[PDB]
């Protein structure tokens, strides 16, 4: 019953979910960020969307289009990610846009660009441990029910014996015995 | 996991080529196993970042890519006591320039109201994104913006205090596919913005998102028209044709939205 | 063996290559608000300052004396609240060293010609130099209102010492 | 004549199962994602991915000196058979002083439901 | 005589009604009556009992309400979006949208159905999971919480 229930859901969850390849690095003072919530720092740059002048600069708007371009980047770190296509893809004004951009790229956030193969690498105060990154479940997955029902599924795992390796994006899986 | 092994970040832009191909359709500046999947996005790669390379688009930006230097923009220094906080002139642009053997035709909306940038700079921005940086180019550019920004000026902002309806009919084509919708719009209540609208007839439709601009930025044209013939007084009022049963405002009413590709 | 040995890459800039200038690091940390960023860029700033004044001059770096005002008033407060033992906690402990650390960039900055005469056009640093001046005054007199907390002492010692050096040079604009 | 409403309502209906049809045809079945070539990067409607991140979650390994990282996405989805609704913003002036007690008590359930579901 | 237009689009409602499917009405929805307004509505959805325009009226108001409510009942396992009941309504967007949204807050809408069915955007994927690297001024160091 509930069992082939969340195995379906795991499958489907699974399924549709983006698997990082490439590592995304940015700068350690840009460590406030958090990609579903948002901070002082931007609601001081970015007076227009929350001082409720407009109608057309709403706080979820802001939320959407900021979001919009930083998943974007994520999935392919290593492109420049212009204004125009951005701009080909979203329903702003230009100008406004262009602030979220700037802004954006201002903090490293996106288009931070470093060689990194010319730094070592080290180990923070937390570290040696299990951590699950507890994501919200997808609507359009949840199974068609016509008592309770919780879930606390686990997706993926990755397990890393250094930081260097956590950095690399290399698993135990492949690097032992590589060559 | 050596250094040597990671991956410069954020070096290469194969915009402008892509933008060229023929392959990609760009309506604007023209001339385990891989089953039926074009990129990696959602087939995980075995920590390899090689693999990558299994999809010719991959391959097509590694190979014919550009290095590219950064915007710098004026750090956003914001103003002085500026932005009276009025709250918005948004008028539409078109842009249709022939450059010797290119063709450029774009649109996109403009806050009359914010003067955080100026038309020269999105020049700039928009002549580094296609690779064709020429003093010339950016200011016919400057000049196209500047006149339709003199010209649809006053009549934007002109807040309507009377309730009107008027039948919409919506006509946008992207490259050769023709998205046609009616409807009935009421000039007077600011609940509702031309995007949303917009963003809930993509959802619907399953449409990409390349459509939520365009329609959004038409229906922003139409309604500027509309006003002009509601200033000369050339707009009545009288009725307005919603097919209702019998009174008004009943289950009828209009068609539906469609989209269609088309020749000829 | 890696995608960096395309062509493409052969031709990067040396200045990205690390990814920040640390000038733009030291801003953009003190700007963030985290604590650790603060300090250490703090420390920076005033290495900087006692071993190389000229690339932080108030003149050719502007809006780089509002960080530091942010930093210093509230070591106003804090030293109007030092009559008693009023520092126990953590985060008292970090602004009050972030005041000080502040405080004497600044003092190290007034030694030259340029970065004084920013610092004279500030009625902020001019009313804080008055106010570190009266409680030193209240201290010297004897008065019954406002008695230091020997506890404290130490801290106020520094205090006094950097207030009068920039009083020094300031000295000579009024 | 009785009968007007009835077809235009299951026509409505039959316009809606046509629309769904349609766009799980083009979006999920032919391909998994349309790419898009602005940022040469793929679209999945935004249902299947999931929207926010409700916090972290953190222990130890089994034994001391066992220096391995264990990086793992989880789901969680408490009371997954009570769908969500905007209930979380009607504010209380509204519905208020015009509703039996249970109903009340149902409004606050569910608010507080969807605000505990916000959390880990 | 209009008395008569009632009764034919009573008769009409009645014959929906007789060929509608049984749903599931949420709790915390009880207090609705498919043939009244219960100032909920009044309050929640203003502007259509100002008279402000010739066409926002209270009748109507209750025959689109009722329409759309049925109109989803004639097969709940659905969800029922924006484009086939502007298809099929005359008013303006606006007022379509209000109301839509309205039923969906209370569950009278889209409570029970089928989550496959419902439209949403196409954006990128959501890399939320992702590992990101902070930089620091010494090295490259994995940003974990603490």
């Amino acid at each position: 019953n509930y069992e082939q229930e969340a195995q379906k859901l795991e499958e489907k969850a699974l399924r549709f979910l983006a698997k990082q390849t490439h590592p995304v690095i940015i700068p350690s003072f840009a460590s406030w960020f958090d990609i579903s919530k948002i901070h002082e720092i931007e609601k001081r740059s970015n007076p227009d969307f929350f001082n409720d002048s407009s109608r057309f600069k709403t706080p979820k708007a802001y939320k959407d289009t900021r979001n919009f371009i930083i998943n974007t980047y994520r999935l392919s770190p290593y492109e420049y990610l212009t204004i125009t296509a951005v701009r080909r893809n979203v329903a702003m004004d230009v100008a406004s846009i262009v602030k979220i951009h700037a802004f954006l790229e201002k903090w490293g956030l996106i288009n931070y660009q470093i060689d990194p193969r010319t730094k070592p690498s080290l180990i923070g105060p937390s570290f040696t441990g299990h951590f699950q990154v507890v994501l919200d479940t997808p609507q359009g997955l949840k199974p068609f029910l016509p008592k309770e029902f919780p879930v606390n599924l686990t997706i993926k795992k990755n397990v890393y014996d250094s930081a260097q390796d956590f950095n690399a994006l290399q698993d135990e899986s492949r690097n032992s015995r590589q060559i | 996991s050596h250094q040597n092994q990671l991956i410069p970040q954020a070096y290469i832009s194969n915009f402008h080529n892509r933008l060229t191909n023929e392959d990609d359709g760009i309506p604007i500046f023209t001339m385990q196993d891989i089953g039926n999947a074009v990129l990696p996005d959602l087939q995980d790669q075995h920590h390899n970042p090689f693999n990558i390379l299994r999809y010719p688009k991959i391959r097509d930006t590694f190979i014919n890519g550009k290095v590219v230097s950064p915007y710098r923009l004026n750090t956003d220094q914001e103003t002085k006591a500026n932005a009276n906080s009025g709250e918005a002139i948004m008028i539409p642009i078109t842009l249709d320039i022939e450059h010797m053997g290119h063709t450029i035709k774009d649109q996109f909306l403009w806050n009359y109201n914010d003067d955080s940038i100026s038309p020269e700079e999105f020049a700039s921005i928009y002549c580094k994104d296609l690779d064709m940086t020429s003093a010339t180019l950016q200011t016919q550019i400057a000049n196209i913006i500047k006149e339709q920004l003199k010209d649809l000026e006053n009549i934007a902002a002109t807040e309507i205090m009377s309730d009107l309806h008027v039948i919409i009919n919506l006509t946008c084509n992207l490259q050769d596919r023709f998205f046609e919708d009616n409807f009935q719009w009421n000039l007077n209540d600011k609940s509702l913005t031309p995007e949303r609208f917009a963003t809930s007839i993509v959802q619907d439709l399953g449409l990409t998102r390349e459509f939520i601009p365009l329609i959004s930025q038409s229906l922003h044209e139409t309604i500027l028209k509309i006003k002009k013939d509601w200033v000369d007084g050339h707009l009545i009022q009288d009725h307005v044709p919603n097919d209702a049963a019998f009174d008004i405002d009943e289950l009828g009413s209009n068609w539906c939205p469609r989209v269609e590709i088309l020749t000829k | 063996y890696s995608l960096a040995n395309f062509n493409v890459f052969q031709s990067l800039p040396k200045e990205t290559a690390r990814g920040v200038d640390d000038l733009t690091r030291m801003e953009m940390a003190l700007l963030s608000g985290i604590p650790e960023e603060i300090k250490w860029s703090l420390k920076k700033y005033l290495t900087y300052s006692n071993k190389a004044p000229y690339m932080i001059s108030l003149r050719t770096l502007p809006d780089l004396l509002p960080l530091f005002k942010t930093f210093i008033l509230p070591l106003e407060r804090i030293v109007e609240g030092l009559n008693k033992s009023s520092i126990c906690d953590s985060k008292a402990m970090d602004s009050l060293q972030m005041g000080l650390n502040a405080l004497l960039i600044l003092r190290n900055l007034a030694q030259d010609t340029d970065s004084v005469q920013i610092l004279v056009k500030d009625r902020e640093i001019k009313s804080f130099i008055l106010f570190i001046l009266k409680k030193f005054q209240c201290v010297a007199t004897g008065d019954n209102k406002w008695q230091l907390y020997e506890g404290n002492a130490t801290f106020f010692n520094e205090l006094t010492h950097y207030t009068l050096d920039l009083m020094e040079a300031i000295s000579s604009y009024i | 004549s009785t009968n007007w409403l009835y077809q235009h309502s299951a026509a409505c209906s039959r316009f809606n199962s046509d629309l769904f049809y349609d766009r799980v045809k083009v979006l999920l079945v032919d391909q998994q994602g349309l790419r898009d070539a602005y940022t040469n990067i793929l679209h999945i409607p935004e249902s299947t991915q999931s929207t926010t991140v409700l916090g972290w979650r953190r222990s130890k390994n089994d034994s001391p000196s066992d220096t391995s990282i264990v990086y793992e996405t989880v789901i969680h989805d408490n009371d997954l058979n009570k769908p969500k609704t905007g209930l979380s913003e009607i504010p209380k002036e509204i519905y208020e002083d015009v509703v039996d007690e249970d109903v009340l008590r149902a409004i606050t359930e569910q608010q507080n439901f969807e605000k505990c579901n916000e959390y880990i | 005589y209009e008395q008569e237009a009632q009764k034919l689009e009573e008769k009409a409602l009645r014959f929906l009604a007789k060929q509608t499917h049984p749903v599931i009405i949420p709790s915390f929805a009880s207090w609705f009556d498919i043939s009244k307004i219960h100032e909920i509505e009044k309050r929640s959805n203003p502007d259509f009992f100002n008279d402000s325009s010739r066409f926002k009226t209270p009748k109507a108001y209750k025959d689109t309400r009722n329409f759309i409510i049925n109109t989803y009942r004639l097969s709940p396992y659905e969800y029922l979006t924006i484009t086939a009941v502007r298809r099929n309504v005359a008013m303006d967007v606006a007022s379509i949208v209000k109301i839509h949204a309205f039923l969906e807050k209370w569950g009278l809408i889209n409570y029970q159905i089928d989550p496959r069915t419902k439209p949403s955007l196409i954006g990128p994927s959501f890399t939320g999971h992702f590992q990101v690297v902070l930089d620091t001024p010494q090295g490259l160091k994995p940003f974990l919480p603490e």
